[PDB]
RNA sequence: CCCAUACCCGGCCGUCGCUGGCAGUCGGCAGAGCGAGAAAGAGAGUGGCGCGGACGCUACGCCGCGACGAGUAGGAGGGCCGCUGCGGUGAGCCUUGAAGCCUAGGGCGCGG
RNA sequence: AGCCGGGCGUGGAAUGCGAGUGCCUAGUGGGCCACUUUUGGUAAGCAGAACUGGCGCUGCGGGAUGAACCGAACGCCGGGU
RNA sequence: CUAACACGUGCGCGAGUCGGGGGCUCGCACGAAAGCCGCCGUGGCGCAAUGAAGGUGAAGGCCGGCGUCGCCGGCCGAGGUGGGAUCCCGAGGCCUUCCAGUCCGCCGAGGGCGCACCACCGGCCCGUCUCGCCCGCCGCGCCGG
RNA sequence: ACCGCCCCCCGGCCGGCGACCGGCCGCCGCCGGGCGCAUUUCCACCGCGGCGGUGCGCCGCGACCGGCUCCGGGACGGCU
RNA sequence: CCAUCUAAGGCUAAAUACCGGCACGAGACCGAUAGUCAACAAGUACCGUAAGGGAAAGUUGAAAAGAACUUUGAAGAGAGAGUUCAAGAGGGCGUGAAACCGUUAAGAGGUAAACGGGUGGGGUCCGCGCAGUCCGCCCGGAGGAUUCAACCCGGCGGCG
């Protein structure tokens, strides 16, 4: 709103909180990004490195569906399927283990980050990480590929 | 100009938020007397007829 | 109570709403302090003045 | 509180009629006038139409 | 309760008017006729009320029931007491103070129903 | 004539909070009395921590709290916290806690509720205990905002790690001048 | 001996600090304190007539002590300062005279 | 050199005073004067430096007058010095 | 005034969050509003980083089984030091005819558990360098770890 | 079929009914009508009556007390 | 080696666009120096050889009831009279400000005027001033009431 700002409360102060040494005047500086290498230079490199120049190669005809590839965490590995899946798991006495499928929630690659609950696992997936697949081996389970 | 931003849009749950909110300060006869409204002879503010 | 759902059961008519959580259950302040439990663990209120 | 009184359903007549109903868990929401103003001042812009 | 719909109406009542650096609230059962929490007529649940008579002499003293707070109609019961300054007083004293109604009321009541009962005498 | 600054003079803390709502505000009056007529400072703290800022109560995880309370001599003590109590779902074992907070996930209360305990707020907490005996005071991790990652001593300068503001990542985008010993120099 | 807006004493305004005090209005159902140099209980227990008592407390309120107060460029806060329109509200005002305009009249506010 | 564990408080000069820390940020980037030191210049109310204080941003008593000198810095008043 | 960005503040929800586009609501005074969608969350931002890229992708600490253990189990579990608001304990200490003897509450040497946060030391992930040995097989290789 | 949640019925506890009560009893208070009948109670008037509070229509004076100041007059004593 | 189409010929509605045009509805917009340049005989008057440029300008009153008639003057223009609630609305007439001017009243005047502080003097108006406040509780005196306390009946309320 306008009776909140600074405006309403500058009327009468000619000058209008710009000084009257140096003016309010239209680009002192120059327009956008001008100087960045010879007047603004020093702004620029304490703020934003590596901005000027060329790295790495060129890819003409990028598609990000072709590198898709979405990653999940053991730590939420357990979340993906219900809570009465996993309990019911814990008190069998058969030592079945039940199935996570993370391509059925929309994981491709399973990451072994945390720390996973003693109980066997059917994980299947499509891409694995060494840690995550050890993880797994030693909580005792089984790592399925799928395409 | 004509593309100033006139509207305004408000999360959902807030606006469920205020719902409730008025309806039960509907519900004290402190706040509906202090809105003005005259309801000294009203049995009971809540006030609910029959669907006849 | 269908539309906006009690306090141990959702709305059925919505999605998934309920209502919400009250940040303070007892707000009868007058009672709050008025209590035992709380006036017993008070000092003495010093209530004289002290003019220059 | 969490009680929830027994409301009496009024006749045409306006007198009490047999029935009664159970207070609705919407009347116990807590009342919150920062969020019913806010709500209100942004939704009282969206039936407006534009000048230039 | 009590506080929450104080805080809710301490600033945004219909009968709230403010001017010339005062405030006056104007709801009925309000001596003093000011925006307190104390003498707020609507928010507590025992509430005492000093009004002039229907008639032209005479004081109607109400008080507000325990039971039904949310049911208006039946909520304030109305004595007329229509009699000397001295017993008038008297009596109104005894119902606030011997029914431990409110005790802090009283010489708001007190002082409240002398106004009226001099305001009803014949002017010079 | 006296020679002194009135530079800082005024101290800059907060006396009431910003907000505007009513629920903060009464549970703002009852700790005020409980804080200026009690010599516990508990209370002050926590009336201290109640005028504070949304920023400045960082939500608390249902990890955080069943960490900090299982540590050895803090059994069966009420955990306080001014902040918001979120459920952290990379837990499977919650015991049974007494938990204080202005407000909890609801997913995080069910669970609370269903392992055992019980959820308080901070008006039964006066209730239960005025001075507050047997209460872990704990907080939300401060620093935890993204924006602290920007924050400190300037990035292209060196022994800085310190994030840049950029509108994208990717190997076009600040990887070039300051960034390579290749092309120019390496801060 | 003379006098500055300096210094000392006093009054008043405001700011800052004490993150000071007050929910104890605890009343014939009661007993009116927590200013007093000394960290902490006017501690609870068991054995050898006249019916009576001011103000308060919009707690975003009220009250008490100290110190201080120059200001361009500039920054911030409060305006029950002002103008126009909109949602509420004043059982508001008004042809027994609204708006506007004029005034050697009576006043308020440091000021708008 | 790093680790553990243990014992030592007369808090080891005077004086004064609460301190630390983090974000966002306007204006400014023409200066001038004075004691002392000092370079160029015959010299200058000239040009150029160092330290401190001022003026600029500042009213008040005095120097008749006065940007800078001497005293003293300021809320509205009464008394005294 | 619009758009973008940054930071500070207020509110809702919270490892999630957000219908802005569309649709359903007998279209239509207000209403071009408001409500609803949940198998309309497509999608955005966040939850993972690093590398130019091929790609890779985030703890471990103790005992029994061949210390001059190959190597299976039993476990325990997401570091350590210093400073740390609060909380716990508590030597002692808080009165009156005396005396025995309590209850309850306040005080308090020292001692605990230590939030957030800061500093420091370790640890883990990706790129790169140096050294060196070992292991796996459907294809024993300019293979993979 | 099983599990979780919720609604309803019944049974048993805990708590509240001061955001949410009815009957009975007791106490108290108030009101309306009789009883009461004037050493009680009330209404109005007068006194230049008293006590307490607030003020004087305007213009003035005095007294003592306290704070802060400027000055004067006495007397006593020490190193000397 | 694989994958996928079949060019150099043709047609085709719907979803989409719309500051021109016809006919409509609305508005947290402007309110006659604003809003279109244009609320009015406005792309008009007027300027330029031409391309083109381009204004100013709303309001009597409810109803003209728009001032018959007498009188001075050549007339404009006045004095009477009259209409009207009002001519303190008289045909560019609602309201009618400031700058500026005429007149009346008061005051003053040789350092241009004006200004701040402190008084004094004179004025216009105001106090609707001009024998000075009221309020309890008593004491004394003159009065007058359908009169107090205590009980009974009924109702209501509070508390347990
Ligand atoms: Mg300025
Ligand atoms: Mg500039
Ligand atoms: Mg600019
Ligand atoms: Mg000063
Ligand atoms: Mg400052
Ligand atoms: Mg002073
Ligand atoms: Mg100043
Ligand atoms: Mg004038
Ligand atoms: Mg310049
Ligand atoms: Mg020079
Ligand atoms: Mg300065
Ligand atoms: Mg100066
Ligand atoms: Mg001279
Ligand atoms: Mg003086
Ligand atoms: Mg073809
Ligand atoms: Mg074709
Ligand atoms: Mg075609
Ligand atoms: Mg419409
Ligand atoms: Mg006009
Ligand atoms: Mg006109
Ligand atoms: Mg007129
Ligand atoms: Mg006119
Ligand atoms: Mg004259």
């Amino acid at each position: 709103p306008s009776r909140l700002r600074k405006t309403r409360k500058l009327r009468g102060h000619v000058s209008h909180g710009h000084g009257r040494i140096g003016k309010h005047r239209k680009h002192p500086g120059g327009r956008g990004n001008a100087g960045g290498m010879h007047h603004h230079r020093i702004n620029f490199d304490k703020y934003h490195p590596g901005y000027f120049g060329k790295v790495g190669m060129r890819h003409y005809h990028l598609k990000r569906n072709q590198s898709f590839c979405p990653t999940v965490n053991l730590d939420k590995l357990w979340t993906l399927v219900s809570e009465q899946t996993r309990v019911n798991a814990a008190k069998n006495k058969t030592g079945a283990a039940p199935i996570i499928d993370v391509v059925r929630s929309g994981y491709y690659k399973v990451l072994g980050k945390g720390k996973l609950p003693k109980q066997p696992v059917i994980v299947k997936a499509k891409f694995f990480s060494r840690r995550a697949e050890e993880k797994i081996k030693g909580v005792g389970g089984a790592c399925v590929l799928v395409a | 100009k004509t593309w100033r931003r006139w509207h305004r849009r408000v999360n959902t749950t807030q606006k469920r938020y205020a719902i409730c909110s008025a309806l039960a300060a509907s519900a004290l006869p402190a706040l509906v007397m202090s809105k003005g409204h005259r309801i000294e002879e009203v049995p009971e503010l809540p006030l609910v007829v029959e669907d006849k | 109570d269908d539309l906006y759902g009690t306090w141990r059961k959702a709305a059925s008519l919505k999605s998934n709403y309920n209502l919400p959580m009250h940040k303070m259950l007892n707000t009868d302040l007058s009672r709050i302090l008025k209590s035992p439990e709380i006036q017993r663990a008070l000092r003495a209120p010093r209530k004289k003045i002290h003019r220059r | 509180a969490c009680a929830r009184p027994l409301i009496s359903v009024y006749s045409e007549k306006g007198e009490s009629s047999g029935k009664n109903v159970t207070l609705p868990a919407v009347f116990k929401a807590p009342i919150r006038p920062d969020i019913v103003n806010f709500v209100h001042t942004n939704l009282r812009k969206n039936n407006r139409q534009p000048y230039a | 309760s009590a506080h929450l719909q104080w805080m809710v109406v301490r600033n945004c009542s219909s009968f709230l008017i403010k001017r010339n650096k005062q405030t006056y609230s104007t709801e009925p059962n309000n001596l003093k006729a000011r925006n307190s929490f104390r003498y707020n007529g609507l928010i507590h649940r025992k509430t005492v009320g000093v009004e002039p008579a229907a008639d032209g002499k005479g004081v109607v003293v109400v008080m507000k029931r325990r039971s039904g707070q949310r049911k208006p109609a039946t909520s304030y019961v109305r004595t007329t007491i229509n009699k000397n300054a001295r017993a008038t007083l008297s009596s109104i004293r005894h119902m606030i103070r011997k029914n431990k109604y409110h005790p802090d009321l009283r010489m708001a009541a007190i002082r409240r129903a002398s106004a009226i009962l001099r305001s009803q005498k014949p002017v010079m | 004539g006296v020679d002194i600054r009135h530079n800082k003079d005024r101290k800059v803390r907060r006396k009431e909070p910003k907000s505007q709502d009513i629920y903060l505000r009464l549970l703002v009056k009852l700790y005020r009395f409980l804080a200026r007529r009690t010599n516990s400072t508990f209370n002050q703290v926590v009336l201290k921590r109640l005028f504070m800022s949304r920023t400045n109560r960082p939500p608390l995880s249902l990890s955080r709290m069943i960490r900090k309370m299982k540590l050895p001599g803090r059994e069966n003590k009420t955990a306080v916290v001014v902040g918001t109590v979120t459920d952290d779902v990379r837990v499977q074992e919650v015991p049974k806690l007494k938990v204080c907070a202005l407000r909890v996930t609801s997913r995080a209360r069910s669970r609370i509720l269903k392992a055992g305990g019980k959820i308080l707020t901070f008006d039964q907490l006066a209730l239960d205990s005025p001075k507050g005996r047997g209460t872990v005071l704990l907080s939300g991790p401060r620093k935890g905002r993204e924006v602290y990652r920007h924050f400190g001593k300037a990035p292209g300068t060196p022994h800085s790690h310190t994030k840049p503001y950029v509108r994208s990542k990717g190997r076009k985008f600040e990887r070039a001048r300051g960034r390579r010993a290749s092309r120019g120099y390496k801060n």
